[PDB]
């Protein structure tokens, strides 16, 4: 009991070319039934199938972002110099020191020391509590890559497409050209957590003049600390019979405190299924922000005669439902596809009805039984859901009671308004 | 071939040490962010300048950078050296193939250097082979043009010579040049005294150095 | 730590004979970058030759040398080989390994030539250039060798300073270098100056001492 669901039917009297502008984290299902322009009754079909879009970055591992807090203490002596006595500041983690050498006059003298060009002043700014709290890589290179399957007739081919490769047979051909990405070189790519959890995209990391604030200005380094300069400048704020304080008109807060205060200001990006080693970095990207541009061209030599010869037998029959066919529920249907006279052949089975069919699902079928889950959602009260194959549909059906990033084009002509809301 | 042209300009005149020079590197086609810079010092191996367009490679000095607009990138130095006097490529990684550009090579401008010449006589063991050769060194001199002659007993001899001449020098900014005249023993037992001449920007008078047998 | 990659396996070959090349490199971890072979001739650009991934899989060539050449790897000793088929007059030059980062090349070794001549090795002679003050220089003349390269040190290469080596010169299938060295005259002949030449296809290791 077969009912008119058919793909779209092409006639071959010229060659078949497409263009595609795959989403990032989406997956097309292209098929339709090419037929012989010297007989109607000769039609062979045609599956392509591409994958999601697999980024492979080339990075530089930065380190680690390390996060600190601000300290300032004074140091005085009355007789000698600066460059004789030792520090408490001098042995921290990150400091950074201005003394005033024989600067000692008598406005900002203590009570002791009455002299004059003698003393020593120093000041130390040095950082404490320093902490990790993310991983910062940059971006060497990228490439980009996909993964797509033909079936032809009776030959079935699959290929890893590079940018500089492409599917070719002998009578099809699938390139991948172009690729519009959010990321590019020379970004910096800042993860506070793991991995799965996303991160956030730094265009003006600091790398040779850091201060104290910018993003990246302390950076715990596999060979050791690398700590910035200050944005500001010293002065000796002193009264009368009293030691001289030393202040720091300048920046307090660090770079990881201003970059949580501004954390919208950046770009954020997510990543699915990580593959991270000391070299690269692969991920898929599920925001669907890249683009992928597609050619594929079929020429009209195909030799209808050699693609015809023992073609793939697919008997099916529906044994499982289960959900509802409310607009929302949804439910999932069971089918036991028996493929014959081939060894493998990739095609994709939809959940029909008397009218339309509310769902699909591309699956590659092995010589034998093959067991098949079909989502949908949509249907009537008297609607008995049923598996179809191309034309071909199962015997009965079943009735229920009471997105998935996948893209599908068979060609075949939906219901007009005489299935809405019936 | 179909393929991207990466126009680099060679011929740079001599620029003064210390201060800031740029070198430009025109692309055939837009690559966008995909170019990397490479230094080649003379007689060593290529180095990693810059990738990415504006990130600098590591061990690199902090005064290289680089940017550009489409398809017309530079390469800035501040505060030149004596050390990164070579010659400098880019390279776009944009689409297959990967091409490499032309070259530049860098020239550092320092006061004239009067040559250190210096003149050596055929050994005995060269005269064991049956030839005779006299070597005639000119070290540590600037601007590399310059002239050498040869002098036999007063007459002028300018065949069989072979002459070569060094490339920049990284420490000092200097050129050299070393001569060889080429004889046999027959023609060596003939003549008695030797003379090695030059000419250079630094003294009109040539410089004059000789020996007798 | 620190990375460092050596080439090996070049010389001289017969215009139609086989030649390998091996790369050895240390410092990082071999098997998780792509590598790819980049060779310059002399005194011209620098020409990508080939690419391979991480575990061997994936070749990138180049459309002239068509099935001519072909590159391995070994992750278990962290080596780079690159087997080329008969060679023409027209591969002469100094092949790289590279550190290929998927477009730039981010590290290179010293390089090894690879010549393609008809010619038959020549041993060099090694000629001590006696003065013939204030500051004494010597020279050390390297005559009739084949083909190139040659090592000139002093002292066991611990006179760097004051060393001059000069390119040398083409003379119908023999080439001949000096070079040149300068110390105080407190030094000589109050010191042993020894000049040290090493040619690698000859096998010639030539140590003289300077004598007036
Ligand atoms: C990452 O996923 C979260 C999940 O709620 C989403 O809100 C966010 O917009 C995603 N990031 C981007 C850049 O789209």
């Amino acid at each position: 009991t077969d009912t008119a669901h058919g793909s779209g039917i092409i006639p071959m009297r010229t060659d078949l070319e497409l263009d595609f502008s795959l989403p990032s984290s989406a997956s097309y299902t292209y098929r339709r039934q090419l037929q012989n322009p010297a007989n109607e009754q000769e039609k062979i079909p045609f599956h392509l199938q591409i994958s999601k879009q697999v980024i492979h970055a080339e990075i530089q591992h930065l380190g680690h972002w390390m996060d600190g807090t601000f300290n300032l203490k004074t140091a005085f002596h009355c007789y000698g110099s600066c460059e004789k006595y030792a520090y408490p500041w001098q042995t921290a983690g990150c400091f950074i020191e201005k003394d005033y050498e024989y600067e000692s006059g008598w406005g900002c003298n203590p009570p002791d020391c009455p002299g004059v060009g003698t003393g020593c002043t120093a000041c130390g700014v040095y950082l404490d509590k320093l902490k990790s709290v993310g991983k910062a890589f940059k971006i060497v290179s990228l490439r980009y890559t996909r993964k797509a399957c033909i079936q032809l007739g009776t030959e079935q081919t699959c290929k890893s497409v590079d940018s500089n490769d492409c599917l070719v047979t002998t009578s099809v051909k699938v390139c991948l050209i172009g690729t519009v990405s959010k990321f590019q070189p020379s970004d910096t790519l800042l993860f506070l957590g793991p991995l799965e959890q996303g991160g956030l995209i730094f265009k003006q990391w600091c790398t040779t003049t850091c201060q104290f604030g910018d993003p990246g200005d302390i950076m715990s380094t596999p060979v050791g600390m690398k700590c910035p300069e200050l944005n500001g400048s010293f002065r000796k704020k002193c009264a009368f019979a009293t030691t001289p304080v030393c202040q720091f008109d300048g920046n307090t807060l660090s770079g990881y405190k201003r970059m949580i205060a501004t954390k919208d200001s950046f770009q954020s990006f997510n990543v699915t299924e990580p593959h991270i080693s000391a070299s690269s970095l692969e991920w898929i990207d599920p925001d669907s922000s890249l683009r992928d541009h597609i050619n594929v061209i079929v020429g009209r030599d195909l030799s209808f005669q050699d693609l015809s010869e023992t073609p793939c037998q697919v008997d099916l029959a529906t044994t499982s439902i289960d959900g509802a066919w409310g607009s929302g529920v949804g439910f999932n249907l069971v089918c036991s596809v028996s493929l014959t006279e081939c060894s493998t052949f990739l095609t994709s089975i939809k959940a029909c009805d008397s009218a339309m069919c509310y769902g699909s699902t591309t699956a590659n079928l092995l010589r034998g039984q093959n067991t098949v889950h079909i989502v949908g959602k949509g249907g009537h009260s008297g609607s008995k859901f049923m598996c179809c194959h191309d034309t071909k549909c199962s015997s009965t059906g079943l009735v229920a009671a009471a997105d998935s990033d996948k893209i599908f084009d068979d060609g075949a002509p939906e219901c007009g308004i005489s299935c809405w809301f019936t | 071939t179909g393929d991207i042209v990466m126009t680099q300009s060679p011929a740079f005149p001599p620029v003064s040490l210390g201060d800031t020079v740029t070198i430009t590197c025109q692309a055939s086609q837009s690559v966008y962010k995909n170019l990397a810079w490479y230094q080649q010092k003379p007689g060593k191996s290529p180095r990693l300048l810059i990738f990415g367009m504006s990130s600098l490679a590591d061990g690199v000095p902090s005064r290289f950078s680089a940017s550009g607009s489409d398809k017309q990138y530079s390469l800035k130095i501040r505060g030149l050296q004596p050390e990164d006097a070579a010659i400098y490529y880019c390279q776009q990684h944009y689409i297959a193939p990967y091409t490499f550009g032309a070259g530049t090579r860098l020239e550092i401008k320092r006061t004239d250097a009067a040559p250190t010449v210096s003149i050596f006589p055929p050994s005995s063991e060269q005269l064991t082979s049956g030839g005779a050769s006299v070597v005639c060194f000119l070290n540590n001199f600037y601007p590399k043009d310059i002239n050498v002659k040869w002098k036999i007993d007063g007459s002028e001899r300018q065949n069989g010579v072979l002459n070569s001449w060094t490339d920049q020098d990284s420490k000092d900014s200097t050129y050299s040049m070393s001569s060889t005249l080429t004889l046999t023993k027959d023609e060596y037992e003939r003549h008695n005294s030797y003379t090695c001449e030059a000419t250079h920007k630094t003294s009109t008078s040539p410089i004059v150095k000789s020996f007798n047998r | 730590g620190q990375v460092q990659m050596k080439e090996s396996g070049g010389g001289l070959v017969q215009p139609g004979k086989s030649l390998k090349l091996s790369c050895a490199a240390s410092g990082f971890t071999f098997s998780d970058f792509w590598m790819s072979w980049v060779r310059q001739p002399s005194g011209k650009g620098l020409e990508w030759v080939a690419r391979i991934n991480t575990n061997g899989d994936t070749t990138h060539y180049t459309d002239d040398m068509k099935g001519r050449f072909t590159i391995s790897r070994d992750n278990a000793k962290t080596t780079l080989y690159l087997e080329m088929s008969p060679l023409k007059s027209e591969d002469t030059a100094m092949y790289y390994c590279t550190r290929d980062r998927l477009g730039p090349f981010d590290y290179w070794g010293q390089g090894t030539t690879v010549t393609v001549s008809s010619a038959t090795t020549k041993g060099p002679s090694v000629y001590p250039l006696a003065p013939g003050n204030s500051m004494v220089t010597l020279g050390c003349l390297v005559k009739g060798y084949f083909p190139e390269p040659v090592t000139v040190t002093w002292n066991s290469g611990s006179l760097s300073s004051g060393v001059h080596t000069f390119p040398a010169v083409l003379q119908s299938d023999l080439y001949t270098l000096s070079s040149s060295v300068t110390v105080p005259s407190s030094t000589w002949p109050s010191q042993t100056v020894t000049c040290n030449v090493a040619h690698p296809a000859s096998s010639t290791k030539v140590d003289k001492k300077i004598v007036p």
